[PDB]
């Protein structure tokens, strides 16, 4: 993509850019040897409010140093929680100690 | 009377879960578990390889 | 917004009635056990993807371990397939079944 | 005859929680942790002298379990598969074999298939000569028969 | 503390023109893998056959 | 003079195939009597016994 | 190469086979995440001087 600034800065009030981040995470260590580049890479545009909101499990993969790789999501105790079925027919959540 | 509802067997959800792999692993191998549970393990491994 | 509530007015007459579908029933004494403490008799030959159905049963440690875990809770307790059923009086077959 | 375990041997309940995927000296030896004391060992030989226990073998990865078996052989682990329901045959020497099972797929079998395996009769076997040429590098065994 | 023990039925009653088989049924059942309606409708329809 | 191993089978002979009991390896191992409705046996399975 | 030992161990008095060690320090070390493989790989005959 790359939403050039000439416009996300100046079009119309409407318009519905689809800008996108990268995300890092699974991204290679460059080999421990190697000589250096040498441009820094850089994005002048930052979401304003936390984004991802959709991502309920993040990096799957095991990282080798270290038990949880570098903070990783991992599904909550609700995408699996398979209640039972309300009489009146609402399914509702497992119970907690006789709640 | 009235016909409204339509018989279905597998009924989809208005939610699903989208992944996106890191093609760098992953080996596409498309992992073989059992074969009884492949299929009930079956479609939820594939997708989170 | 247009299509927010064209999702919605699609759920509004979103009306279907399930038939329990193609069914099969593993053997019972042919799937590990962890996978058996959550069946429960049949289930739908056509299961959806669900991370629960991956315990004990994926390489990544790290969030296997905590699934493994966090159905350990007391509260959360994954299930999958003919859950409770009531039949007919008179005639006395079976009716509707809670998959 | 089921060999018997000797006393150094310690028990380990096989557990998906034990093998790890950890680095050392470059490369991702699969290291194994041994409850009792952490100490990740990573190459499979020099592990140390644990019985292995499986009760599961269903969620093994077509490697961490080979590693394993791997470890059986220069490690002398025991390892226990406690959940494969077989069928013997015990039939003399003299026809010795054929259905060959391979480390691979004792590990690797679905829970249902009861596969047939054949133990050797052995006592039949006529001594052998005087003048033999010498046999040089021994027999190896692996499978063994957990019950009576 | 258990011996979990099945106490054939007959060394409980001394009218024995009831109690019959044996012990040896818990043997077996013990290993049928537990089945359902629907699967025994097919166990039986296929001995019958 | 020289038999090795002696087996007190079942017999074919009585639990001849005409019942399915197909015998052979020392495991009657009956056959498609109480299957998993819905898919297919299991080529050589374990409750085939 | 690889002088197989069958010779190693048993070649006339003489022959001077030119067996070849590795030089591992430049050696790249495998990416952090990637998934394990599983045959450690030995040498049988170690120099018995520097």
């Amino acid at each position: 993509q790359h939403v050039d600034a000439e416009s996300i800065m100046t079009a119309p009030k409407g318009k519905l850019f689809h800008l996108q981040f990268m995300d890092g995470l699974l991204r290679p260590e460059p080999s421990a040897f190697d000589p250096p580049a040498s441009g820094e890479d850089m994005r002048l545009i930052y979401p304003l409010q936390p984004i991802s909101v959709a991502r309920s499990m993040r990096a799957i993969v095991n990282h080798n140093e270290v038990d949880r790789p570098r903070g990783a999501v991992a599904p909550s105790s609700y995408e699996m929680d398979t209640g039972t079925l309300s009489r009146n027919g609402d399914l509702l959540y497992s119970p907690v100690a006789n709640g | 009377l009235s016909d409204d509802f339509k018989q279905i067997s597998d009924p989809k959800g208005y939610l699903t879960y989208s992944v996106k792999y890191e093609d760098q692993f992953t080996k596409k191998d498309k992992l073989r578990a059992s074969e009884a549970d492949d299929r009930i393990v079956g479609p939820t491994v594939n997708l989170f390889k | 917004v247009s299509g927010l509530l064209m999702v919605l007015f699609k759920v509004m007459t979103d009306n279907r009635l399930v038939i329990v579908g193609e069914t099969t029933t593993p053997m019972s004494n042919t799937l590990s056990t962890v996978v058996n403490n959550v069946l429960r008799t049949t289930y739908h030959n056509n299961v959806g993807v669900n991370p629960a159905l991956l315990r004990d049963f994926t390489q990544v440690n790290w969030l296997n371990r905590d699934i493994t875990n966090m159905l350990q809770q007391a509260g959360t307790k994954y299930g999958l397939g003919l859950t409770e059923t009531r039949l007919d009086y008179v005639r006395l077959v079976k009716t509707i079944v809670g998959h | 005859f089921v060999p018997d375990v000797p006393e150094g041997y310690v028990a380990v309940q096989y557990a998906h929680r034990l093998f790890s995927s950890s680095l050392a000296n470059k490369r991702n030896r699969v290291t194994y942790t041994h409850p009792p004391t952490g100490m990740a060992y990573p190459s499979p030989t020099g592990r140390p002298h644990v019985h292995m226990t499986i009760n599961e073998r269903a969620g093994m990865s077509k490697l961490v379990a080979d590693n394993i078996i791997a470890s059986v052989i220069k490690s002398n682990w025991v390892v226990d598969i406690l959940d494969i329901e077989y069928t013997a045959e015990v039939m003399t020497p003299s026809e010795g074999y054929t259905q060959h099972v391979d480390a691979e797929s004792i590990m690797t079998a679905p829970k249902g298939k009861l596969f047939h395996l054949q133990f050797m009769d052995g006592l039949l076997r006529p001594e052998p000569s005087a003048f033999d040429p010498p046999a040089s590098g021994e027999d190896m065994r692996l499978i063994y028969p957990l019950q009576p | 503390r258990y011996h979990e023990s099945v106490l054939e039925i007959a060394d409980i009653f001394d009218q024995a023109d009831f109690i019959q088989t044996s012990d040896a049924v818990r043997q077996l059942r013990a290993l049928m893998p537990t089945l359902s309606t629907s699967q025994i409708r097919h166990a039986i329809e296929r001995i019958a056959q | 003079y020289g038999a090795a191993v002696v087996n007190i089978d079942l017999n074919r002979d009585f639990f001849d195939t005409a019942t399915g009991i197909d015998l052979t390896k020392g495991i009657p191992l009956v056959q498609d009597l109480l299957v998993p409705i819905g898919v297919t046996a299991g080529a050589e399975q374990s409750a085939e016994y």
